């Protein structure tokens, strides 16, 4: 999952030259700033609040696909939160699922990419 | 390594980590009542240098080939450890992590990996000639990035097409295959000498590589095997 | 006709709106247990680990 | 109206360069100072 | 005029079924917070009871 993290943090640092000047970019780097500021927005964690591995692994995958694209970004945090409040409470068994199946080599298996999807998804629909 | 030297084999003598040499030198000197010299270096820096890389030389009977890795402390080459390193250097390999992680094995970075070999009274003058061809179309880094990133490539870049066209098969096709890998990415490993690299880059220049996409010039050995690859 | 085509359409667009909202309302009520029921489990297990690190 | 803001620029440019420069100073004398000081000191 | 009222009634609906919905679970959930606290509290409490039967 982080991998595309990694590379798109990257040529959001790269790009950041042209976001503190230029206002004529295209809609595709418009989009990938507000992306890059997605991730960073994500990555602001509180003090004393450890994720363990299955939620941050949701949480990236959430990001990752675009399902945070229509989060404005001073809410992202809270959404995150709201996300594993979500988890924990509505579906500890897709967090369990996560948790059991994060050392087999392809990890988005549809198995664990189901019922992960529809969380998402739920979420979203239910909360903004 | 000197021993089979003397029994006449060729040697590839790897040293890792160099300036991990000149700084235990350092250390010596610092805990032998020696005087700082420099920043804190040794006294003896330039002649303990000297004792061990002038034993890496091609005599007639055998020769010490040296691929060594420099550290530099932040990133000061002004540090009297890589001066002292660079003074006995012959070539310099800069590996780079975008050539790495656009799937390119061979992170060999075109630029600013140079050589003293080089030139036309050694290598020839053919090779001269095709290694200064190309480094010449990426001399710029290929600059023009920045004029597509901001005009959208302008729909239209006359010659630039062709040099981007060129130096991206170039790029693509600096890979090579390893035969220390064919067992984990499952392909043979392709050894290709000089003068099919030579010529093989002599030909694409002249455009034998156009009207053959990308992805046919990532990763094979020669030329011929592009073509071979394109025909099939 | 075509305007009775918007009549029918109206009709069964609202309809539809209805019966999603019973679903949606449903999917809320069974929702709404379920998180009730696993926080209530959390709390208990959470109740029962700091009475066994306390003995 | 780009001339005199390029005009301004440039002489900010300009003035940021001899300010950056006279620290730069203070800072290359300051660096011999060090090295003067504990090669002196590792002579005694 | 009929397709416009057909989707601002559809999107009210929808909107008024998530509405409440939403506090739905908003209820729901504060009535769990509520009880948490009080499921913690008795353990609490009775944990404090063991540390004086150490005592």
């Amino acid at each position: 999952v982080a991998g595309k993290l990694k590379g798109e943090l990257a040529q959001f640092r790269d790009l950041a030259a042209f976001a503190q000047f230029a206002s004529d970019l295209d809609a595709t780097t418009k989009a990938q700033i507000e992306r890059g500021q997605r991730l960073q927005e994500l990555l602001k964690q509180p003090q004393y609040q450890p994720l363990p591995v299955e939620d941050q692994v949701a949480v990236l995958y959430a990001a990752t696909n675009n399902y945070l694209d229509d989060v404005p970004v001073p809410l992202i945090t809270k959404w995150r939160d709201d996300f594993l409040a979500f988890l924990r409470t509505a579906h500890p068994e897709v967090r369990k699922l996560i948790y059991d199946n994060r050392l087999d080599r392809k990890f988005p298996t549809p198995e664990v990419k189901e019922a992960l999807e529809a969380a998402i998804k739920e979420f979203k629909a239910t909360s903004n | 390594a000197e021993y089979f030297r003397d029994e006449g084999r060729d040697i590839l003598l790897f040293i890792d980590n160099i300036f991990r040499f000149v700084q235990a030198g350092s250390e010596v000197s610092s805990l032998l009542g020696r005087m700082p010299s420099q920043v804190g270096y040794q006294p003896t820096l330039g002649t303990e240098m000297g004792e061990l890389q002038e034993r890496i030389t091609s005599t007639k009977r055998g020769s010490i080939t040296s691929m060594q890795a420099v550290y530099v402390p932040a990133d000061d080459y002004t540090d009297p450890a890589p001066a002292t390193v660079f003074s006995h250097l012959d070539a310099t390999i800069s590996l780079e992590r975008s050539i790495a992680e656009r799937a390119i094995f061979p992170a060999v970075d075109p630029l600013a990996s140079t050589s003293r070999i080089l030139d036309p009274n050694i290598v020839g003058e053919e090779h001269y000639r095709v290694a200064q061809e190309v480094k010449r179309v990426l001399q710029r880094y290929k600059d023009l990035k920045d004029i597509i990133a901001i005009l959208g490539m302008e729909e239209l870049s006359d010659e630039d097409k062709l040099t981007v066209q060129r130096a991206r098969k170039i790029e693509l096709f600096f890979s090579q295959p390893f035969t220390v890998a064919q067992q984990f990415t499952g392909r043979p490993g392709k050894y290709v000498p000089v003068k099919k690299t030579v010529e093989s880059f002599a030909r694409l220049l002249n455009g034998e590589g156009d009207h053959i996409p990308e992805s046919f010039f990532y990763m094979q050995g020669d030329f011929d095997d592009v073509l071979a690859a394109y025909e099939a | 006709e075509q305007l009775a085509n918007a009549r029918r359409d109206y009709e069964a667009e609202i309809a539809r709106a209805r019966q999603e909202a019973a679903k949606i309302v449903a999917q809320a009520q069974e929702r709404a247990k379920q998180q009730e029921a696993e926080i209530i489990a959390q709390a208990r297990r959470e109740a029962e680990r700091l009475k066994e690190e306390a003995r | 109206a780009r001339m005199v803001a390029m005009r301004n620029a440039t002489n900010n440019a300009k003035d940021l360069v001899r300010d950056l420069t006279l620290s730069f100073n203070k800072a290359r004398q300051a660096a011999i100072t060090k090295e003067v000081s504990e090669i002196a000191s590792g002579a005694a």
